[PDB]
């Protein structure tokens, strides 16, 4: 019984697992380290560079970077030694047995695509591969057709609505603000309290940081007068060194950088203006749907209170005869691949693979024909 | 919007209101007008309005009937319409002023001839009675059908007894001229406006265009009732007839005869968008306000 | 192609002196004249429809003359007295005329409580009442007109014998008035309910006239009798509404007005009928398990010289280049004791 | 809202065959149609009207099967042989069936002269086929129609014997044929000639059955005989008229007029 694969990539986080499960087999960051210190020990265990879940126990000694930054790869070695340690060491699967599923960003160049199918033939053998949307994969996991959805992830944040299953391409509105670009914004604004964290392991402790102990404010101002005025916002994380630290007034401070971007001086407008712009971009007869199913996607979603404000946010600028609602899944980390293993499990979709004879006739472009 | 969408069974009263949509009835213009008579310009208007509002409710058959209008401005004139042209289509300047004998006066905006064999009938009512200048012969289905029927029409409705004496004429069908007109001059004599032909038709005369429009609409409506009334029953089982003279004495500045419906008609075909151009007695619904 | 004119411009015009109820009464009764006219029944004005304001004082609403039921308005109709008198004048320029009327008046005098009267010259209802017959119980609408009262027309009302014998011969519960050889007038409480009564006429008329046209003689047609049954219509109109509670209880033409009066409401003639039961057109519903529910229901100043820099570390540099020697600034307490 | 279909679209194909002056004609049968759905006499597919092409190797022309008259093009219409068989589809992706056309083959295989066949099954044609006195001279118009012959029906024209049946009830002169319970046939050596008798033939039986029932007697009405009865073109000009108006109000038919009017 061959079952095909579906593979999640986003800048930060890899995920893998068979077609028709409920759980993806591997999860683990898409990180890449190279040691930085003089390795004098003979005999034990080094190797050239560490990827995966392995390079993240060894933050001391290694130098960690990403292959993929706003949805755009840099280095496509990388992508492949991660490509081979999910193909191999996470799912210990022949690639060149089962089809595999792949999902990218909507608006990219064109040479991301050409490129990614032609590694992924021709290293791995696929027979068969298909790419799909992000986001509409999202919004199958959610199982409406229709509705706005907003996916942001570590790489970028993208609003698209869908109606009958189509995603307009008019309407798709990109933005170039996530969580990488707000994990900066948090270490900025700790460098004032006397904490200062510099390398790349910091880096991913001001991440764990902000996963850990971050919210968003109803009220800014309101709530900028309650920490001044009182010390009960404050809470204290415990270092990995044994330091204890008081984050205090900056947990509402980092994701607000969400909704104004004028705190990183960004000259694009707040995430519910995208999505509100994308709303006014489509078609009047269709408004009403999209103003009644919106669903969050991503793990930046994932801050406590993001609903609500979302919900405000939206409701002022909606027209009053107008109802707003906002849909939050609790598993909205994972609904992409969700949606990945409901499209690779349908009857229909088995003539949707690319063949692999078919390539050889077409070329690199063949996607473009097919999606 | 070239053509109006179509009802199951009123597709060419849709197709009327497209013609008078596309082509108007008002041809004459400043510049247009020129060498023209004023009291012939406002009949041809009266006369292209009448073609047009017969075909809307159905009283036209293909071009075998005519509607004919005296104009006593010269010695010896008539209007009608050309021949080979329906009624939906006919504009103030396409009709013909011919002569008594059927000689074109004029030959018109149109190319096409005046047939002599309808104008004959006309001709021969025109030459019967002076006083008669509106002459309008129709065909409905319901009206062959009490024509052809033995006792003829009845007293049955007030519209009936509204059209007082009414001439007959039988359908010899023999049509050699000279000896036709003088049976048709002296079949119907003195007044009796309304004259029912056996077979072809019904006819109706009017000293104006108003009030024979008036007479044949009264004859129409009286002979639906009569249709329905006498299908039933036909003889001894007596629906109630009134007494023509007695009911007649009963019933019993001012606004003139037959002027009311063909207002409130010319302000359908106004509100359509006909732009027929007919002179108003109150141009105005409602009343001045600013 | 202009055929929607507006039926409420009371407010519009602003140039009536309206009683306590006449903005309901204007267009409800106009309302049916657009509906007479959109049945085709009648297209030329002849007083068909009458209706009566008020109980303490008799003023009654009527159709200005020369007006098609296409132009009916509820500014334009007017209110006259029982004698015949005009009371207030609409907003029509056209010459008064109230022959009419006094039939409708004939009606008036004898019974209280009707209150709209509704005449019909329609073909078939003048075939009905010109038969030797009257409608024949042939049919189910014939069944549901009910009882009728007929009476010879001869075209005059005036005199006074003949509105005694008419006022005599109507009865005291009547609620059709068959008048021979010229038509058909049915009598209401309500609006709603004379048109329920005229609509049911009219298609009783047209079943009987197509049914005694078919079949030579009455015994062919195996009617049914009325009287030996008796029934009391009841059980009709089972309702199992949600908004409401279920009740059996309505008025005899309710139902099927609010219906035609949403249809004349819903093109843009802006009418001013309260509706008893209101509509709500919603989003259906799911219950599939795949739907999740909703969470929830200045430093710089603003005047300044970059030039006022340059000159002035100009200044402190040429100084420099001079390398001219001077103190610091001395104390007012070291400058006393000089 | 889709606007009116254009009558005339032969041009936009220009891959089927035509023989002689057929893109002329071909256009008007679906004129023909075309006026049917003018006055509410048929609004629903079946074998109204057919046409033979040329005096030789017998083709004709057919309506396509489950095509409503409003839709009807010049470029859908089907050729076929005397047999019924398909020679020449159209551009109509329906399928075929010829199986009412058996009837106008018998009616063609009689009389040679004979080239438009019109067929129709309103209410008033169907009532007067219906009844035994036929067509009664009581109108105008039913004595413009002329003489008619009466022919039992059973429904189908597949025996021999009811086909030599049809060409001795027809007779060597007659151009209107009343079938019992079924309606009236009318036969015409052009178009003109066929509408202008079916249109008559239709005006006088309206007049006919509604007397009748006004009067509930046949010796109630007045009986007319035929001995006062009793360039040269009969009736081009009421088609002439009507295809004025068609192509003043938008169709774009092909019919050339016998003169320059205006
Ligand atoms: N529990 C959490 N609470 C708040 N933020 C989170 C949480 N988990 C992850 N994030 C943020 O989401 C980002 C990961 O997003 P992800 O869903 O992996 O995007 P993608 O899969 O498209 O790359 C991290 O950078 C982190 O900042």
């Amino acid at each position: 019984d061959i079952a095909a694969l579906v593979v999640d990539n986003g800048s930060g986080m890899c995920k893998a697992g068979f077609a028709g499960d409920d759980a993806p087999r591997a999860v683990f960051p898409s990180i890449v380290g190279r040691p930085r210190h003089q390795g004098v020990m003979v005999g034990m265990g080094q190797k050239d560079s560490y990827v995966g879940d392995e390079a993240q126990s060894k933050r001391g000694i290694l130098t960690l970077k990403y292959p993929i930054e706003h949805g755009i790869v840099t280095n496509w070695d990388d992508m492949e030694k991660i490509w081979h340690h999910t193909f191999y060491n996470e799912l210990r699967v022949a690639p060149e047995e089962h089809p595999v599923l792949l999902t990218e960003a909507p608006l990219n160049p064109k040479a991301n695509r050409e490129k990614m199918t032609q590694i992924m033939f021709e290293t791995f053998n696929t027979p068969a591969m298909y790419v799909a949307i992000q986001a509409v994969l999202s919004l199958y996991a959610s199982g409406r057709t229709t509705g706005i959805v907003m996916d942001s992830g570590d790489g970028v944040t993208h609003t698209v609505p869908i109606y009958e299953g189509y995603a307009l391409p008019h309407a798709i509105l990109r933005l170039d603000l996530a969580g990488r670009d707000l994990t900066d914004y948090l270490m900025k604004i700790l460098t004032e309290r006397g904490y200062s964290f510099t390398t790349t392991a910091e880096r991913e402790i001001v991440r764990d940081i902000k996963e850990k102990l971050c919210y968003v404010a109803l009220d800014f101002e309101q709530e900028m007068a309650t920490a001044a005025s009182s010390s009960s916002l404050e809470k204290s994380y415990e270092l990995p060194d044994g330091q204890v630290i008081t984050i205090g007034n900056e947990r509402f401070r980092c994701p607000e950088a969400l909704f104004q971007p004028s705190f990183l001086g960004m000259e694009s407008c707040g995430i519910h203006e995208t999505t509100f712009n994308s709303i006014m971009k489509c078609d009047v007869d269709i408004r009403k749907d999209l103003y009644a199913n919106t669903v969050l996607s991503g793990g930046t979603t994932m801050y406590p209170g993001i609903a609500d404000r979302m919900q405000k946010e939206i409701t002022a600028l909606a027209p009053s005869t107008m109802k707003i609602k906002i849909i939050a899944p609790p598993e909205r980390k994972y609904s992409v691949w969700i949606g990945g293993s409901i499209l690779a499990s349908l009857s229909t979709f088995q003539q949707m693979w690319i063949s692999k004879q078919e390539y050889d006739e077409s070329g690199p472009s063949i996607v473009h024909r097919k999606c | 919007p070239n053509v109006y969408p179509a009802a199951p069974q009123g597709g060419m009263a849709a197709l009327n209101m497209s013609l008078g949509m596309v082509t108007p009835v008002n041809d004459l213009r400043g510049s247009d007008s020129i060498a023209y008579d004023k009291g012939e310009k406002l009949l041809r208007c009266k006369l292209a309005a009448l073609y047009r509002l017969a075909d809307l409710f159905g009283w036209s058959h293909l071009i075998y009937n005519h509607i004919t209008t005296r104009v006593s401005s010269e010695q010896e004139h008539f209007l009608i319409v050309p021949f080979g042209l329906l009624y939906s289509e006919v504009t103030a300047s396409s009709l013909v002023k011919i002569n008594l004998q059927g000689d074109v006066v004029d030959r018109g905006s149109t190319n096409l001839g005046v047939n002599q064999a309808g104008f004959t009938l006309h001709s021969a009512v025109y030459a019967a009675r002076p006083d008669v200048k509106c002459v309008v012969h129709i065909h409905t289905p319901a009206g062959a059908a009490v024509s052809a029927m033995k006792c003829g029409l009845l007293p049955i409705s007030p519209e009936a007894l509204s059209l007082g004496e009414v001439a007959y004429h039988d359908y010899h069908g023999i049509l050699v001229d000279e000896e036709e007109k003088v049976l048709i001059q002296k079949n119907l004599g003195p007044k009796s406006k309304v004259l029912i032909l056996r077979n072809h038709g019904l006819v109706s005369v009017g000293e104006s265009v108003e009030e024979a429009f008036y007479y044949i609409h009264n004859l129409v409506v009286a002979c639906e009732i009569q249709v329905r009334t006498l299908a039933s029953a036909g003889g001894p089982d007596n629906l109630v007839l009134l007494d023509p003279g007695k009911y007649k004495a009963k019933s019993r500045p001012a606004w003139q005869i037959g002027e009311q419906e063909f207002e409130a008609l010319m302000r359908m075909l106004d509100n359509l968008g006909y732009r027929t151009g007919y002179p108003y007695r109150y141009p105005a619904l409602r009343e001045k306000s600013k | 192609f202009s055929m929607m004119t507006p039926i409420n411009d009371l407010h519009t015009a602003d140039s009536l002196n309206l009683a306590k109820g006449e903005r309901l009464m204007r267009c409800k009764i106009s309302s049916v004249y657009r509906l007479l006219d959109l049945y085709g029944w009648a297209q030329l004005s002849d007083t068909y429809v009458t209706l009566r304001v008020s109980k303490e004082q008799d003023h009654f609403l009527i159709s200005p003359k020369g007006v098609s039921c296409s132009e009916v308005t509820a500014s334009s109709l007017i209110k006259v007295n029982i004698l015949g008198e005009v009371v207030e004048k609409g907003s029509s320029c056209f010459p008064v005329d109230t022959t009419g009327f006094c039939l409708h008046s004939a009606i008036y005098a004898a019974r209280p409580d009707v209150r709209c009267i509704i005449h019909l010259h329609t073909p078939a209802t003048a075939a009905v009442s010109a038969m030797k017959w009257g409608l024949l119980p042939v049919s189910h609408n014939a069944l549901l007109v009910g009882d009728m009262a007929y009476f010879d027309f001869n075209g005059e009302m005036e005199q006074e014998a003949d509105r005694i014998n008419l006022q005599k011969c109507l009865g005291p519960t009547c609620k059709i008035l068959v008048l021979r050889n010229h038509g058909v007038v049915a009598l209401g409480d309500t609006v709603e309910e004379a048109f329920y009564k005229v609509f049911h006429l009219q298609a009783a008329c047209e079943i009987q006239v197509s049914a005694l046209s078919s079949a030579g003689g009455v015994e062919n047609l195996i009617l049914l009798e009325q009287e030996k049954h008796r029934p009391h219509e009841v059980g009709s109109v089972q309702w199992a509404g949600s908004t409401f509670g279920p009740m059996q209880k309505s008025r005899l033409g309710e139902h099927e007005f609010e219906a035609l009066m949403r249809m004349l409401d819903n093109l843009g003639y802006r009418t001013g009928y309260p509706y008893r039961y209101p509509l709500v057109q919603e989003k259906t519903k799911h219950k599939s398990e795949v739907e999740i529910p909703a969470t929830v229901t200045q430093f710089v100043p603003l005047y300044t010289d970059p030039q006022e820099v340059l000159d002035m570390r100009n200044k402190i540099r040429e100084q420099n280049r001079q390398d001219v020697k001077s103190a610091g600034p001395q104390s007012q307490l070291l400058a006393s004791v000089i």
